[PDB]
RNA sequence: AGGACCGAACCGACUAAUGUUGAAAAAUUAGCGGAUGACUUGUGGCUGGGGGUGAAAGGCCAAUCAAACCGGGAGAUAGCU
RNA sequence: GCUCGCCGGAAGACCAAGGGUUCCUGUCCAACGUUAAUCGGGGCAGGGUGAGUCGACCCCUAAGGCGAGGCCGAAAGGCG
RNA sequence: ACACAGGUGGUCAGGUAGAGAAUACCAAGGCGCUUGAGAGAACUCGGGUGAAGGAACUAGGCAAAAUGGUGCCGUAACUUCGGGAGAAGGCACGCUGAUAUGUAGGUGAGGUCCCUCGCGGAUGGAGCUGAAAUCAGUCGAAGAUACCAGCUGGCUGCAACU
RNA sequence: AAUUCCUUGUCGGGUAAGUUCCGACCUGCACGAAUGGCGUAAUGAUGGCCAGGCUGUCUCCACCCGAGACUCAGUGAAAU
RNA sequence: GCUCAACGGAUAAAAGGUACUCCGGGGAUAACAGGCUGAUACCGCCCAAGAGUUCAUAUCGACGGCGGUGUUUGGCACCUCGAUGUCGGCUCAUCACAUCCUGGGGCUGAAGUAGGUCCCAAGGGUAUGGCUGUUCGCCAUUUAAAGUGGUACGCGAGCUGGGUUUAGAACGUCGUGAGACAGUUCGGUCCCUAUCUGCCGUGGGCGCUGGAGAACUGAGGGGGGCUGCUCCUAGUACGAGAGGACCGGAGUGGACGCAUCACUGGUGUUCGGGUUGUCAUGCCAAUGGCACUGCCCGGUAGCUAAAUGCGGAAGAGAUAAGUGCUGAAAGCAUCUAAGCACGAAACUUGCCCCGAGAUGAGUUCUCCCUGACCCUUUAAGGGUCCUGAAGGAACGUUGAAGACGACGACGUUGAUAGGCCGGGUGUGUAAGCGCAGCGAUGCGUUGAGCUAACCGGUACUAAUGAACCGUGAGGCUUAACCU
């Protein structure tokens, strides 16, 4: 099964525009380090919720 | 749930011992077959002398089912071995004058008076 | 189909996942945290709880189950000896799972999950 | 004792399935036959193209064989596309 | 480093054929590894192969080749 | 042509079971085979199980399923008298104790006689190894309990057979 | 008949039913005696038929275990 | 001087095989298929000699004639040989009516059942086996019935390779021979990850003129429409008798589909237990690993069928064949020309589902922000500050929802998931101890121990305070009303 003519660059794109990427809407801040960090996920030293866990 | 092809032992004394079901009667595509429905054998063994012969091809009325039958309640009622009773073409009526083993209420109907009757034990 | 069901093949037969999961909780017990998988880190709570509260009553059964279970001596000994009182308390919740983010290799979600009272 | 038997190494490839722009330009798995003899294998040598070999299939002769491969005649010829 | 699994008449250990540094160390991460890689049989530099007793060399020949002269053949050459 | 599911000659041969280089689990030793994670749709491949029938499916019992080991009784037509034949079919198989505080058997010491006299022989059983068989009891649905491990018979054409 | 177009020649056996199978009839289109004929103990990864057991081959499929297929991260072709 | 006779004569002189085969080419030219016609094939119609006990036409139809389908065997060779893959079988269907059954009707040499012929009607259904590779066909037994044909003699980028059709070999026949036989026999590689149309299902964007959350009207589309047997009517009607009703009701079942797991069972490699070989935990005991889940025995939930509930409609409207009422043209007659009525599983509704992108973009109940500034291009204009609502989106716990999307529930004001308590179910007297037995082993503790997906509860843990998107009263013209 192979094709039989050459498609386009407008259908390529057509069929491309779903395949775009979808930033993140926002980041959650901590209490009392003030980062920036993923919801629900931990900083990069170690605080959720404020409290330390590393 | 008898069909085609299955091999049946034989109730009464009309001198047959196993049998071969060979169609379903009841209408198109009928491929089981419970108590109490007629069908059609041909047979296999048979003994030396006696009311039938080998080869012949006959009716036959299903009394025991291994598969078993269903009571209103739920009750299962099954057996060890698959029996049947020989009949005739055109009368319908059993050819032997004895019922060896046990038969389910299931059976009984005015075509059938002649069965539960001679059989020594009714569920 | 899967409806109503438990359990999580993880790619792998269950003579290999009752294995890691048995390493894990081995691992798990003896450093009172570790990293892993977010499938992994939330499977192996319904192993390690259990196991708490077997050892949460002192035996010899229940001692015997514990080794059958996860073939660690030293494990077994420190899961009945201080996890058994520390946690007598708790009615369940003996795990915390926090999530770590991603990984590098695969992208795989990653997590830390260890033990409430460990701080 | 046996061109004896069952059955491993070893040799071979009868059936099925997978694969067939394959792990592989003929293989993999489950079975299979011979397995002390007309057996198999290592090393070395010999038999060559109208010729060699062939328990004989038009089979093999370096993945190519109803006449091997390389160079030359040669830009063979083509009323054919 | 602590656990799990596999081969174990091998998926272990020596070799002859064959390959020709692929063996060890330091270092590197441009190209290679069907991904990344601090790693590697990948790049660069350095080091490493010690025999009267092992093998090759050497004595002797089998199949077989060459072949002084010799026989034969239009040349070449063939046989011995 | 590849860091390729292929091919390549010689030597060493451990233990428990076991007839064994078959097979299972392991030691010395060597590896997880250079993309992973996640959910667990249709569908494809390698498999497991299955209510009743049991080849009715299909060109065709193709494939799949099934017996499958040791000991013993016993085994037809036919025949070139060798065979068929492992014919077909059937029974025992685990463990404990006793027979026998480990038997029959095998190996075989110290100590005894002489002796050409030593790496010697008759006597002797110490010690070690060690089946198979019978009786009684016992546990499980199943004791050749796992892997490995013939389906069988009858008729017939062809080729003698390897 | 491994050979027979007419042919599924006719009868019998097996099957409830048998253009396949076996035993007979001979009307041999177009068997036939070392380009050999008849039969034949044993043997065939040989051709055909029947039977016992055996089973998802099926009646009519159902569930489950793993590898792919599905999503994410990286590398990344092809026939046309 | 040449039957150079192939006679304008290629040489003084010349036969065959290729399925071991090869090259250049041709659809200029072959077979399957497609195309044109329809000699043939099938079907329909016209006179009526007759058969039919008389009587042509209840039912057949000569000697003859006229037409339709393009369904067979065929004619031409127009497309395809710089490839359109072929017979049969399996799955999958769809359309047609010259209909096999069901439905309605006319005639009958139709007393009744059972029949024969013809008209309308395609809504539904339309068999299992032995033989053969076979379609076809023979036979056995059912069925209400086991339809006719088209779809490339439907369907191999869906499957199969039995035959036909390559290379091997053999038989019979022919050929002196290489070889040949739609004569036979044994065996003999069927590749493709879907680019576009199509189809089955699921989504993103935007629009429907302010935005958002819900419930619907239903234009239109899709699914189904089959029927046997017994009894009552009634052994009545009919018939001298065997025999045996139309219409109308009741019941139980076969094939088909939808839904479900309460029950009957399968699976249940995540539960329990038995047991063989081996290794390991210092050793006994007790366990774990491996050998298909090692081999098995049962089995929770879930999924399932063989299991159990349900459906095929009743009824209405307009109708075909058909039966009629009144009634003239034609003083009668006449179903028709005016008018009226009955009439089939055919049609539209009625039963179920989808469904306003139905751009003709629909209807209804609700909720939401009623702040100011300046600039040229003076307008459905551009920009600034403040504001960020209803609601949605994103992340997380997740689901009897699901390929990814999507949908549903929950998120500290909470039972959403995991864990835990109790219960339930399943497996089956756990380990340890003591007693009896030399011992294997049994007994009491003990229906004990374990228990996945189940139920009733429990915040013990994870679902966070936020942030983001989405705005700030909604264009022009005209009709009615209130100012
Ligand atoms: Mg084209
Ligand atoms: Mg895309
Ligand atoms: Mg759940
Ligand atoms: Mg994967
Ligand atoms: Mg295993
Ligand atoms: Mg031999
Ligand atoms: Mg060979
Ligand atoms: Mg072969
Ligand atoms: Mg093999
Ligand atoms: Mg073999
Ligand atoms: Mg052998
Ligand atoms: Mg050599
Ligand atoms: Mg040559
Ligand atoms: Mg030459
Ligand atoms: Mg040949
Ligand atoms: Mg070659
Ligand atoms: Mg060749
Ligand atoms: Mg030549
Ligand atoms: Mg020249
Ligand atoms: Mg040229
Ligand atoms: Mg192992
Ligand atoms: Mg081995
Ligand atoms: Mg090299
Ligand atoms: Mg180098
Ligand atoms: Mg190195
Ligand atoms: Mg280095
Ligand atoms: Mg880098
Ligand atoms: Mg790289
Ligand atoms: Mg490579
Ligand atoms: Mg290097
Ligand atoms: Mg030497
Ligand atoms: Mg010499
Ligand atoms: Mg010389
Ligand atoms: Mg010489
Ligand atoms: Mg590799
Ligand atoms: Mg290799
Ligand atoms: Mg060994
Ligand atoms: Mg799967
Ligand atoms: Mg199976
Ligand atoms: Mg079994
Ligand atoms: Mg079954
Ligand atoms: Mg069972
Ligand atoms: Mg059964
Ligand atoms: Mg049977
Ligand atoms: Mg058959
Ligand atoms: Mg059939
Ligand atoms: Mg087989
Ligand atoms: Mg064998
Ligand atoms: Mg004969
Ligand atoms: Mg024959
Ligand atoms: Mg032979
Ligand atoms: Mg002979
Ligand atoms: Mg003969
Ligand atoms: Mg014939
Ligand atoms: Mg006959
Ligand atoms: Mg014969
Ligand atoms: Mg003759
Ligand atoms: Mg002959
Ligand atoms: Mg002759
Ligand atoms: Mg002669
Ligand atoms: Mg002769
Ligand atoms: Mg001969
Ligand atoms: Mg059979
Ligand atoms: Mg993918
Ligand atoms: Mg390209
Ligand atoms: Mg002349
Ligand atoms: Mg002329
Ligand atoms: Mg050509
Ligand atoms: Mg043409
Ligand atoms: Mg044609
Ligand atoms: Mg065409
Ligand atoms: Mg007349
Ligand atoms: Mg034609
Ligand atoms: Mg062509
Ligand atoms: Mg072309
Ligand atoms: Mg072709
Ligand atoms: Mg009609
Ligand atoms: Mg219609
Ligand atoms: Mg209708
Ligand atoms: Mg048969
Ligand atoms: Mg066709
Ligand atoms: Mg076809
Ligand atoms: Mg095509
Ligand atoms: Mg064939
Ligand atoms: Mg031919
Ligand atoms: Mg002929
Ligand atoms: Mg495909
Ligand atoms: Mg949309
Ligand atoms: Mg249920
Ligand atoms: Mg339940
Ligand atoms: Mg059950
Ligand atoms: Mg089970
Ligand atoms: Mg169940
Ligand atoms: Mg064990
Ligand atoms: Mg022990
Ligand atoms: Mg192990
Ligand atoms: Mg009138
Ligand atoms: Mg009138
Ligand atoms: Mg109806
Ligand atoms: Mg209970
Ligand atoms: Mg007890
Ligand atoms: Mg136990
Ligand atoms: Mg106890
Ligand atoms: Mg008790
Ligand atoms: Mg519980």
């Amino acid at each position: 099964a192979v094709q039989q003519n050459k498609p386009t660059r407008s259908k390529r794109g057509m069929r491309r525009s779903h395949d775009a990427l979808t930033a993140v809407t926002s980041l959650s801040v901590d209490k009392t380090s003030g980062e920036k960090h993923l919801r629900h996920h931990i900083t990069a030293d170690g605080y959720y919720r404020g409290r330390k866990v590393i | 749930m008898i069909q085609e092809q299955t091999m049946l032992n034989v109730a009464d004394n009309s001198g047959a011992r196993r049998v071969m079901c060979i169609k379903v009667l009841g209408g198109s595509h009928r491929r089981y077959a419970g108590v109490g429905d007629i069908i059609k054998i041909t047979i296999k063994e048979a003994i030396p002398r006696g009311k039938v012969k080998k080869g012949d091809v006959l009716k036959a009325v299903v009394v025991r089912t291994k598969k078993g039958v269903r009571r209103p309640d739920g009750s299962v009622i099954r057996f060890d071995g698959n029996a049947c009773v020989l009949l005739n073409n055109n009368s319908e009526q059993p050819i032997g004058t004895r019922i060896f083993g046990p038969v389910t209420r299931e059976l009984r109907s005015e075509k059938f008076m002649k069965i539960i009757s001679l059989a020594p034990e009714v569920l | 189909m899967r409806h109503r069901k438990s359990g999580r093949q993880l790619n792998r037969n269950s003579s290999h996942r009752q294995a890691m999961f048995r390493n894990m909780a081995g691992s798990l017990v003896r450093h009172e945290i570790i990293k892993t998988t977010l499938p992994k880190a939330k499977e192996l709570r319904r192993v390690v709880e259990p196991l708490i509260t077997l050892a949460k009553t002192d035996s010899v059964a229940n001692r015997r189950l514990a080794f059958a279970r996860t073939r660690d001596n030293e494990i077994v000994a420190k899961l009945f000896n201080e996890l058994g009182p520390r946690f007598a308390s708790r009615a369940g919740g003996y795990t915390r799972i926090l999530k770590c983010g991603f990984r590098a290799g695969d992208n795989a979600p990653m997590a830390y999950i260890e033990l409430v009272d460990r701080s």
